[PDB]
RNA sequence: GGCCAGGUAGCUCAGUCGGUAUGAGCGUCCGCCUGAAAAGCGGAAGGUCGGCGGUUCGAUCCCGCCCCUGGCC
């Protein structure tokens, strides 16, 4: 989780400390966030109450002391003398609801009633005072590149930055005073495989357990989102939200032997401290001693060395963690802490000790223990006294360039200043050091949305750049287009078609086993678990859109859609990574082609009910498999491209009414009326018809007619040509071309006619032809020789016989 | 009065016109349109697009990914690697717009899809800034949203970016300012995986969801009309052409 | 910028045209000699009013088009005359249209910026010059083949050719009866936008047919784009997922109401509930008496948050009973 | 194979297609399209140029 | 991840903790009716009650697992 809570309070207090008396609204602190790059999710007061809202000590039903010498009288968690906040009648709480109250009623936090600690406030303040409900809780969404911001000191940091502030850090050695280091504290052994870069622990020795922490440390707990508990926790999780580095609590007295720092063994478990037990893998970083397991690296504390209600010896751990490890480990167990969240974005090593001290002095002082003077400070082998990452060189002006602006000078130099690196001038490059908390600066383009984001990004003018000379839409783009165009001005209506496969769809179709369109790419986490399977073909999509129209009262429906299948060759293959910091070679970029599936791009339409609407002109037309095959010529057209079609058997069309579309002699697909068994399973409207193409198959053409008009005129004659029912309309047409020859200037089907006059299985088919000459006006028998020339083709070639 | 049409036209769908007018407008300022497979390798979609190894976004919760596991091919989260694609084949300058569909695992409701298009953007040049980026975006705001339409960035986070911002669209026709998409200058680790100097070519991106584009410009309350291919939806937007 | 909304909406028009079967011509802008005399135009018809050129190379045709019809039916004649009997033509061009005598203005000095007064006078010197959109038919509108003889050209398919360039312009037009020569005065449609009129459509009166030679029949469209408004619709449906009620409704009125004011009145009075609305049947049978004829709908009710009761559509079909009662003067069929 | 096309497609003229793929041409450069009256003042047509 | 609450006709939803869901409204079909329609009136069709199993002579209702919506996280 990105998120991050903290009250205004809090954070205008660290802030304040290097610039007296600052103080912003609400409204313009969530402008300054948001212009710097901070996402507020919200801003939402506290309360508000008014009225009688009052503090009082009980002493179910008791009587609660609301003050000067006054008892009024009105469960579970609180006994005799606790400090509790009481609704007197007639009080007003968010929202409307006219009682001891609990955190929840009074809107300030999260079962049972709110227990002021002891000293607090006396029985009888101001409810709203003591509670502070004048403050305001921001609710940010921190980017992943911005770990350091996961804390109040980070905050805090980027508004001293935009509002130009004097900024005290609060996890520096004047804030924190060195506690005394005058030897070990533990012996601890770590393994330096592991990633941990800091292992840092001091004891706290002698705390009352009868203790409780502090009311404004209570507060500013549960308004982060964190329940108290105890000093010894509440202080590690308050120095974890005050500076960023999480911190842990180990009762002392429960650890036996030597600490250790180790990875984890395969089947090893580990009962952790919400008392649930954890399967840990080989891959996870442990503390471990000469018994059990301490803690999950940088995830959570076990319960072996848990701080109790009794404990009264603290050895508290400030440790470093591998960003990687912590976040491969906490992932596998479902266990976002508020420590892993931080660790896995890198939390900042050099402020260990700091923490810790800050840690070990604030406990000692609310629950009245010793601090001891020694420290043990693992910095890794070699010990590691410079946290600073590499250095950055990169121009002066790099980031005016980047921006488009001519920033004042030093501007650059100022900006990284306060973000707090190491800035050194050698003529105009700069050499900049990042400081320890921001690992996300490496190169000068992350210098540059540094200076670019605190400058504001306002100030950026708008500056069109020149038009490259590009070249347009490419052919196949234009012919998209104009297919799409197409079909919608003849009355289909274009869907948007899903990519996953209807459960058993080709079962509905009745696929063989081995169809090519069964072998498809299947997706590991599908939304619906029974349609994992990616579409080798648009009709399933297609027929469920045409199945939602016809069910809600639309019954005569044309639809089209144009996009890509998925048709595997082999078995889902990956290819390795190929390293990030070159161009992998066009070897590489052929291979990583050749294991994806093939994704070319389909044409397909269905259409179901009336083709052609009823009106005052008649009943209309019921759709019929020749519509189907128009929608292929009206694809054709749009291509400029011919195409033939042949009767084919391919499910799921119905075998009598389905044609192969041929371009030249490539197939590019099928239309016709679907089988009627597929229609009656699938729940389809009688009579549904379909077309599917592959785009990709059909070539893009480019044609540069030159027709030359004859101003003489035609002449026209019809034929009548008998032939085997089999033989298809268009063969005859064709065979009455090629005969016909250089005349011919049109022939156009009029006529098909069956009957006994004919012969059984034979029909007569009678065209139109209109014969023109380029220099010269026909005799009859001129057009008459063409026409017998185009007779005896068709006998040729088709079996055809002049009608008699 | 009678009526007359005998066959009443059809529609292309909103979301495909609303591509189109939006490609027409890049093309008019010189750039080209590029397009790439839905199923794509890991190598593209996260790799040279300076995702880290344990993104959050490379996991089983986000990304749809191809049977079996680990076998880096999934289906793209975003059109961003065919840009990749683009920049691996053509020479340079490179001004690109790449419009496809795209898979997130967001459940269908009125406000989201799983399955929706956007439309990305990809200049690489010597010599491109900030500003050129903020110009190009103030003139795709102007062509879908008015004459008055402006842009407003504010910083932001992405893997492929550095600096990395949100962009904000002002359009005077609400029935303020709406959330349109996401920008940044191109991070030189992607030029690097591409094989170009970021010293001598600078170059941004943006990205912006087709489907929100029409949800808050026309207001439509229901997002799963968009998506489910009912004809009352897309007739009253014409035939389209 | 790219292309210009309305250079855009000329290309979606030409190719919605193209597509529904017309062939484009490039008019010539010089008028035949004596076309408006065969027109029978009046005297005083704004058309007549031509701007004429000095040198044709025609010296019979000097006048420039006031109109593009002229030219569409000489090609369609080039055509006709030349064995293609079924032919659909369309054209886009301007047209020019002077509002008074030719005046030249003086020289302006080439040495500096003409002013902006000197180029709005230069504008106001020249006649108006708005693009116009047309077509011309004649013959058989639908091919004969192997479903049938085919379909001659009627003035329905000048209206239709209207709406085709409506939808292309994404504008609703409505169509009444007009007189307008040369279009036949019983089959002739003025076309509004609005209430801006736009042009004409429909047949060719049948006397202007024979003084020009033209083919029987011959049917015409002519529109000024200029006068359509380039809109820009953003629509936003909402889908009810309840089902539908189906009704129809039978309606008889006088023999001159024009259908598209029944429907109007139907959907005026049936409100919200009406999802879609059809004719499917005109008659006017023996039992329907002279001069009237029945009409009747195919409705469609859908509400958007529930399911309908038959008695709820039939309260809205009964208020657009009494609407077209209330307007037309519409009668239950009975 | 029966014909089945019952509305004979038309065609845009090619004058008309070559000048809308010049213009294409010249806007996918960034190049804008603009028009004129056919009937011009003399003041434009010559004096200017 | 919890005990729940939901998945029921073409659409939108009721209802039963074993032998008929006499399911509703609208959608589909037939008749009277009309030149043809619709309404009206009078007749009907259609669900394997979320999937796979368990108990039982017999399961929409009782056991177990899983699929998908939500409420709370
Ligand atoms: C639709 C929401 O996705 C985005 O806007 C973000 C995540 N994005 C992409 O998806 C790809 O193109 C981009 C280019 C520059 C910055 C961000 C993006
Ligand atoms: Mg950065
Ligand atoms: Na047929
Ligand atoms: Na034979």
């Amino acid at each position: 989780s990105n998120a991050m809570r903290l009250p205004y309070s809090w954070l205008r207090e660290v802030v304040a400390v290097g610039a007296s008396g600052w103080d912003v609204t609400p409204g313009e602190l969530e402008q300054t966030l948001l212009r710097i790059g901070h996402e507020v999710e919200e801003v939402i007061p506290l309360g508000p109450v008014d009225g009688p809202v009052t503090v009082g000590r009980v002493a179910r039903a008791c009587a609660v002391d609301i003050g000067d010498r006054q008892y009024r009288e009105i469960a579970t968690n609180f006994a005799v003398g606790d400090l509790v906040v009481v609704a007197l009648p007639g009080a007003t709480l968010p929202g409307g609801f006219t009682m001891i109250c609990s955190a929840a009623e009074l809107n300030l936090g999260a079962s049972g009633i709110l227990v002021l600690p002891p000293g607090a406030a006396e029985p009888g303040a101001d409810g709203a005072g003591v509670l502070g409900l004048d403050d305001v809780v921001f609710h940010l969404a921190i980017t992943p590149d911005r770990g350091y911001c996961m804390s109040v000191r980070g905050l805090a940091r980027e508004l001293a930055c935009a509002y130009d502030l004097d900024f005290v850090d609060p996890a520096s050695n004047s804030r924190v005073p060195p506690l005394p280091i005058e030897g070990p504290a533990w012996p601890l052994t770590v393994q330096p495989e592991t990633g941990v870069r800091r292992f840092a622990l001091r004891p706290v020795i002698g705390i009352d357990p009868a203790a409780v922490s502090p009311w404004w440390l209570q507060r500013r707990l549960l308004l982060c989102g964190i329940r108290a508990t105890c000093p010894a926790v509440d202080v590690t999780n308050y120095v974890m939200l005050e500076l960023g580095h999480p911190m842990h609590a180990h009762d002392r007295n429960r650890i036996s032997g030597t600490l250790g720092v180790r990875f984890a063994r395969s089947g090893e478990t580990a009962v952790t401290l919400d008392g649930i037990e954890r399967k840990l893998d080989t891959a996870d970083v442990l503390i471990v001693d000469d018994a059990a397991t301490a803690a999950i690296g940088g995830v959570m504390g076990a319960a072996s060395t848990e701080v109790r209600a009794d404990s009264t010896d603290v050895l508290l751990e400030a440790a470093i963690w591998d960003p990687a490890a912590v976040s491969r480990t906490q992932r596998r167990l479902h266990l976002p802490s508020e420590a892993a969240r931080r660790y896995e974005r890198t939390v900042d090593p050099a402020i260990s000790v700091a923490a810790l001290d800050r840690c070990a002095r604030l406990l000692a002082d609310i629950a009245g223990g010793e601090v001891s003077p020694t420290l043990t400070d693992w910095r890794g082998d070699p010990p590691c006294d410079d946290w600073s990452p590499p250095p950055i060189r990169m121009g002066v002006d790099v980031p005016d360039r980047i921006a488009g602006v001519a920033y004042p000078q030093g501007t650059t130099a100022r900006r990284l200043a306060q973000i707090g690196a190491v800035v050194t001038h050698d003529g105009d490059t700069l050499t900049v050091t990042p400081p320890s908390w921001r690992p996300d600066l490496r190169q000068p383009a992350d210098l540059v949305e540094e200076v670019l984001r605190l400058e504001g990004l306002e100030v950026i003018p708008s500056v069109l750049p020149p038009a490259p000379a590009g070249r347009g839409l490419t052919a196949g783009q234009q012919r998209r287009r104009t297919i799409g165009r197409s079909l919608a001005l003849s009355g289909y209506v274009e869907i948007l078609p899903t990519p996953f496969l209807p459960a058993g769809v080709f079962d509905l179709w009745g696929l063989e086993a081995d169809d090519s369109r069964r072998m498809t790419t299947r997706v590991l986490n599908p939304l619906e678990a029974d349609r994992p399977q990616l579409a080798t073909t648009l009709l399933p999509a297609l027929l469920e859109a045409l199945v939602r129209n016809v069910s809600r009262g639309l019954v005569d429906v044309a639809l089209f859609a144009i996009a890509q299948v998925v048709q595997p060759t082999e078995q889902t293959r990956g290819v390795g990574l190929i390293p990030v910091d070159r161009r992998p070679t066009d070897d590489e970029i052929a291979m990583l082609d050749a294991s994806l599936p093939r994704q070319p791009q389909h044409v397909a339409a269905v259409l179901a009910g009336l083709r052609e609407p009823r009106g005052p002109w008649g009943p209309g037309r019921p759709v019929e498999a020749a519509d189907a095959f128009e929608a292929v010529r009206i694809i054709a057209r749009a291509s400029r491209v011919d195409v033939t079609l042949r009767p084919a058997q391919y499910l799921p069309w119905h075998p009598g009414r389905c044609a192969q579309v041929f371009v030249g002699e490539s197939s590019v697909g099928h239309a016709g009326q679907l089988h009627p068994a597929v229609i009656e399973r699938s729940g389809l409207p009688k009579g549904t018809c379909a077309v599917e193409l592959n785009l990709d198959a059909i070539p893009c053409s480019a044609p540069l007619p030159a027709p030359r008009v004859s101003p003489y005129p035609a002449v026209f004659q019809d034929v009548s040509l008998v032939v085997a029912a089999d033989i298809p309309a268009q063969a005859v047409a064709d065979a009455v071309r090629a005969g016909a020859g250089d005349l011919l200037e049109d022939i156009a089907l009029f006529d098909v006619f069956t009957g006994p006059q004919i012969g059984e299985h034979r029909k007569s088919l009678t065209f139109a032809l209109r014969f023109r000459a380029p220099d010269r006006t026909l005799t009859e028998d001129d057009a008459s020789a063409a026409r017998d020339a185009a007779v005896q083709s068709a006998a040729e070639r088709v079996g055809a016989v002049l009608r008699g | 009065t009678l009526p007359s049409t005998r066959v009443p036209a059809g529609a292309r769908h909103p979301i495909i016109m609303l591509a189109e007018h939006v490609a027409d407008t890049f093309i008019a300022m010189g750039w080209e349109l590029a397009e790439g497979p839905e199923v794509e390798t890991e190598q593209f979609n996260f790799d040279a697009l300076n995702f880290p190894a344990d993104h959050p976004a490379r996991g089983e919760q986000d990304t749809f990914y191809i049977a079996p596991e680990d076998s880096r091919q999934l289906l793209r989260t975003h059109t961003s690697p065919v840009q990749i694609r683009t920049l691996l084949a053509r020479e340079l300058p490179v001004y690109i717009i790449s419009i496809g569909r795209t898979f997130r695992t967001d459940e269908l409701d009125a406000t989201h899809t799983p399955i929706f298009h956007q439309v990305e953007g990809l200049a690489v040049d010597r010599g491109l800034s900030m500003a050129h980026l903020r110009g190009t975006l103030d003139a795709f705001a102007r062509a879908e949203f008015g004459p008055s339409a402006r842009t407003r960035i504010r910083p932001h986070f992405f893997p492929f970016t550095e600096p990395s911002a949100e962009v904000d669209v002002w359009f005077a026709n609400k029935i303020a300012w709406v959330e349109w998409g996401g920008c940044g200058m191109v991070h030189p680790n992607v030029l690097r995986a591409t094989g170009i100097d970021p010293d001598l070519y600078s170059g941004f991106a943006f990205g912006m969801g087709l489907e929100r584009t029409l949800q808050f410009r026309n207001g439509i309350p229901d997002m799963r009309d968009m998506v489910e291919g009912d004809v009352r939806f897309s007739l009253p937007f014409g035939v389209g052409a």
